[PDB]
Order: C-alpha cells, then structure tokens, then sequence
C-alpha cells in the first residue's frame, strides 16, 4: 500500500526469539521483511532479541546507541542486573537490533515468575527450560518498552510487534501494566496443532469436537498453550500467515485472527528456461549415472517430479505422493504410455555413508562421458583434417585401434544384472524408515516395467556432494513438477520457493501457502498450482485426485508444459514482500488505530 | 492463597479444576 498514515515519531519493535538466532522457519520471515519494514520506518525500526554467542560473533555488529533515550534504556538496564547488547543485523536493510541476555537476568526469574502469577494467573514448571527462557525473554522485553518509553523525553507511540508463543509473555506482560503500546501478535503455527496432528485422530475434521486443556495436560505442555492464548488474547490485534492457520487459532486459541498476513520473499529474478535447460541436463545426467546399465527407456520423455522439506512422513504428505506414484505407474503401464517419471525424495534423514551402487554409477557415467568425448574429439580432427584434403571420409577407418579399446571398455563397465538402488545412502535404519518402507510396500523397485522411478536423496543437496554437485535451489530449477501434498502446513515455504522459482507445484488447501495461492487465482492449474482437496477428501481420495493430477500432468504436451511454466513465472510476484507487506502494514494501523483512537484512525 | 501457584510447578496442574483457563482470562480481562 502506499497509504497516507502518520508514523512521525511512532517507534516499532518487532520481538522475535528468531532474531539473530537461526532456530526455524521464522528467521528467513524477520530475515526478509527488515528490508520492506526499515523503508517504511526508517530509524525507528527496531528488532528485539535474545543474545547468543554464536550469532552475535557471526550476524551482529555491535554500534551506540543513536538516540539519547535509547542509551539512557541501555545503561539503566545494564546498572540494574542485566546486559543488553545493541547491533546492527547484518542483512538487507540493517535493522537495529536489541540484544537481550536470558540468562544473566536469570537471577530474577523465580520472581518474576511471581508476577507472572500476579497478573496473568500463568505457572510454569522448572522443568521446562524452553518455557523459562521465554518467560525471562518477555520480561526483559517489558522492561525494556517501559524503560525506553520512561527515558524518552518526548513520549512515542510504540508499537510492539510479538511472533509466536516464546515472545507472547511479553506481550501478556505489556499489556498487565498499562504501556501505551499497541501489540500486535502473530502465529506462525498454533501451538496444540502439531501434536493434535500427530495423533492422526482427524484434526482437521475434529476441530470442534477437541478439548484444548485436556489435551495439554495429556501432552504436559498446559503452560504453553495457556502463555500463547493469553498472548493471543491480550493483543490489540491478532493475525495470522494462513487461513487455515487461522481457522486453528480461532478453533483453539479461541479468538478469530483480525488480518491474515502470509510470508513473502525477496524475490530477485533467482531467463527460467536456460537455468531449467542446464539444471535438466544435469539432473538427466545424474539419472543416466544412476542407472546405468538400464537406460532402456527415452530420457526425452522423462518427468522429473519431487518433493523437499523436513522428514515428516505424515506431515508433509509423502506416503500420498507415493501412493499416488504407484497409481500414476499403474496408470501409464496399462494405457502404454512411453513417458518415465523420476520422483525425487529430497528429505534428509540419519545415513551412514554415500550407497555403493550409486557411487559406482556415478563413475561409471564419468568414465563413458570421458570416453565419448575422447572418441569424439579425434574423430572431429580427423573428419576436420579430412574435409580440408578435399575426401569425404571413411569411416571404417577414423577409429584406430585405440578407440575400440576403450568403447570396449566402457561398455564392459556399463554391464549391470541388478537393479538400481531407491536410496542413494545407506540409512542406518532400513526397516524404521517409512518412505523405503512405503516403496517396498507399493512395489517401486526401479525395474524396467515400471514407468516410475524412485530416487531417495536422505541429504540436502550441495556443492560439494559426489553425486550431484549443484544446491537446492539449481536442482529444482531443473524438475518439472513439485509435489507438496502436505496436511499439517501453517504456510509452506518449500512449495513457495518452488513457484517463486518457476516450477509448477502441486499444494494443498490444508497448507497456507495453498489457500493463499487457491483465493488469489481464478484457474490455479492454469498457472502451474495444483491443490488438492485434502480438507475435504478422505485419504483415498485425496491420493485419486493427486494420481489424477500427475496423469494429467503427464498427458500434457510440451507445449502446454511450456505455457504452463511461463504462467507459473508469472505467478512470481503475488509472494514478493512488495505486495505481502500491505498485510503487515494493515495490521500496524490497526493496533495504532485501537491503542491511540485519538491520535490514529484506520478505514478497513 | 499461593497454593495453586505451587500446583502450577511440576506440570501437577488440573487442566478442568480449579486452574482452569476461565479464571485465567476473568483475571486478563479486569486487568484490560
């Protein structure tokens, strides 16, 4: 938006336990949205943090302070127990950032946690030392707004900004002692939604029909769940990254969310179809390699589909992709359809050591790629030598002795009598784990009736691996479809990257980043985003639809796949934080407009 | 009257009884 909006002296504090302290998905959100925050706020954009050694040392160069006030807040709360450190985030933007050490102001946690039961009625054990750090995190927080609203000598609007649960005690404490702060607090997952998930008893289906305390207490974890509802409660204004996130928070946290504010990017132009030809090429190599002595089928007609993210199997939907997979093989074996679909599993999980057969094909491929370029080579000087005699060429003679030698080796190493290995390491649990499990299952097994092939990379693509040195993000560049059909998803950053990058995707509308996709799009699968219906879908259904969406997919031409891809990179800039920052920005009127009804006035 | 403050350590708290999340937002609310 470019809204006309009074932010003259209006300071913002963006409180996070993600700032500077890389221990989730949260800090790639605060890590790209300093950018379109400090051009809108200036100097008066600050990121309140827990310090840590590491990402102080590696992340935050340490300044003085820029305003009287602000270091009159620093050296009381310095001379009064604790240590706060003031820096610069060293990132696009270089959001000043006020660093506060837990663990020195620990001295006064017991009682503080007397406050806590003097104002909010919230206990928690001493057991839980995540719960404790948050606890001390939010006092600290308190402290520091009163402080810097005392020392100010002409008193701002402050508005705070808390982020998940850890940072919500302050917020709770904020707004026990009467600060004129305007709090905004957002979720990026609800609290009792992971483990409720975990329990596969129907979450989404049973969202009515849950008791939030009793399942706390079945999962100890009462004091949480409390802290982030009276979070949620206590915020002048509550949003949210999804609607469906939204829906959970409405249905557990019992308040309906006022804005949605889903995560963007800094979207940067990563044109899409020279990085996909090489990616491709690179990729067909690897699966040349890979199965080596059983390339019987066309590698012109080859899908590449994949699926990325943390290991979750239920989660993240793998055992609907692989379900669907062996379906969508069923399909093309019996309609004969001469198309292949190599299914990547890029899910990192504990290995031992690179597999044997895969390193061998790898090598393999090396040394043919080597011979044939050698043959290659002095075949062309010869045929160049030739051609300027003036002799059109013999070629029963232009290979010598030396070239058949070497051919002949090379397809002595071709020679293969098993078949190609699913995973590419060595997993030091085969029988624990569920994707091999699922394959074996299914019947997956990479032979040469089957139309699907299943390649599982437990790692995360690098530079410097031996089988396939090119990252994530060149990798997927050059696959032809992401498959995401994920079921607990609070926005979905791995297919965001993908559309951001290009690839069309299959998403869900139980993931945020599908909702948001499905209401911003009239046709979805015009532009390259599947969504499955997983909301309302049994299982078997769910795994029909997706099996429907990969056949379809696969019958397309390359011409559709073409103006499919091209609609895709269109969609780009629908997730740049150009256009999601209005949700936030909305979201800050509010507050100011609810805690400063005076001062402030904001038209929905 | 710290006597259900001291329920409140060790994760021995009745999610349903006395400590339950109604008197938690009563006590947020006056204070609002």
């Amino acid at each position: 938006w470019e809204d006309e909006f009074d932010l003259e002296n209006a300071v913002l504090f963006e409180v996070a336990w993600e700032v500077a302290n890389k221990v989730g998905g949260i800090y790639t959100v605060l890590q790209t949205k300093a950018k379109v925050t400090g051009d809108e706020w200036g100097d008066n954009y600050f990121l309140v943090g827990p310090y840590t050694e590491q990402g102080v040392r590696t992340q935050v160069e340490l300044l003085e302070a820029p305003t009287p006030a602000l270091k009159r807040t620093l050296d009381s709360m310095n001379s009064k127990g604790c240590k706060v450190y003031f820096g610069r985030w060293l990132i696009e933007g270089g959001p000043l950032v006020v660093l506060l050490d837990v663990g020195a102001s620990a001295w006064a946690l017991e009682r503080w946690k007397g406050e806590l039961w003097d104002t909010c009625n919230i206990g928690v054990p001493w057991y839980d030392r995540e719960a404790n750090d948050a606890v001390l995190f939010g006092f600290l927080t308190t402290w520091f707004l009163g402080e810097f609203l005392a020392q100010s000598e002409e008193k701002p609007h402050v508005v705070a900004h808390f982020h998940e649960w850890l940072a919500g005690v302050g917020l709770c404490l904020c707004r026990a002692r009467r600060l004129p702060v305007a709090t905004i607090f957002t979720t990026h997952a609800t609290l009792l939604g992971r483990y409720l998930c975990a329990g596969a008893v129907d979450f989404y289906n049973n969202l009515e029909n849950f008791n939030v305390d009793k399942e706390a207490g079945e999962r100890q974890i009462y004091h949480r769940y409390c802290m982030e509802r009276a979070a949620a409660h206590c915020a002048h204004v509550f949003t949210t990254v999804s609607q469906i996130t939204a829906i959970e928070a409405q249905h557990l946290l019992k308040r309906k969310p006022d804005i949605v504010t889903p995560n963007g990017l800094n979207v940067k132009k990563f044109e899409f179809q020279n990085l996909h030809a090489q990616s491709k090429a690179r990729i067909q190599e690897f699966v040349r390699g890979h199965f080596y002595g059983h390339l019987d089928f066309n590698l012109d007609k080859t899908l590449y589909f994949f699926i990325a993210g943390r290991y979750e199997f239920s989660n993240k939907g793998a055992d609907v992709f692989l379900e669907a997979l062996a379906r969508l093989n069923y399909l093309l074996r019996v309609n004969g359809s001469e198309q292949t679909v190599v299914a990547f599993f890029i899910m990192p999980a504990r290995t031992n050591n690179f597999n044997v057969e895969t390193l061998k094909g790898q090598a393999v491929r090396k040394q043919l790629w080597d011979t044939a370029n050698t043959v290659k080579e002095k075949f062309g000087r010869k045929l160049y030598e030739s051609l300027l005699v003036g002799s059109l060429p013999d070629m029963n003679k232009m290979l010598d002795k030396e070239d058949f030698t070497m051919m002949k080796r090379a397809i002595f190493a071709t020679q293969r009598q098993s078949f190609p290995p699913v995973c590419t390491h060595n997993m030091l649990d085969d029988s624990s784990d569920p994707i091999l499990t699922t394959i074996r299952r299914i019947g997956l097994f990479n032979s040469s009736a089957d139309r699907v092939k299943v390649i599982f990379h437990p790692e995360f693509l690098s530079s410097t691996s031996p089988l396939l040195p090119v990252d994530y993000e060149e990798f997927v560049r050059g696959c032809h479809l992401g498959v995401f059909p994920s079921y607990y998803e609070p926005w979905g950053y791995t297919p965001a990257e993908c559309t951001v990058m290009g690839i069309p995707s299959i998403s869900t509308n139980l993931s945020g980043f599908g909702c948001f996709m499905e209401e911003h799009i009239a046709d979805p699968s015009a532009y390259g985003i599947y969504i499955l219906d997983r909301r309302f879908r049994s299982l078997d259904d769910s795994c029909s639809q997706l099996t429907s969406f990969l056949y379809s997919f696969c019958q397309q031409s390359r011409r559709q796949r073409i103006i499919q891809r091209n609609r895709t990179e269109r969609l780009s800039d629908l997730l740049d934080w150009k256009y999601l920052g209005r949700y936030y920005m909305s979201a800050r009127h509010m507050a100011l407009s609810k805690a400063f009804p005076e001062h402030f006035t904001y038209e929905p | 009257p710290e006597e259900e403050r001291r329920k409140w350590e060790e994760g021995r708290i009745d999610y349903m009884g006395k400590d339950a999340f109604a008197r938690i937002q009563e006590k947020l609310d006056r204070f609002l």
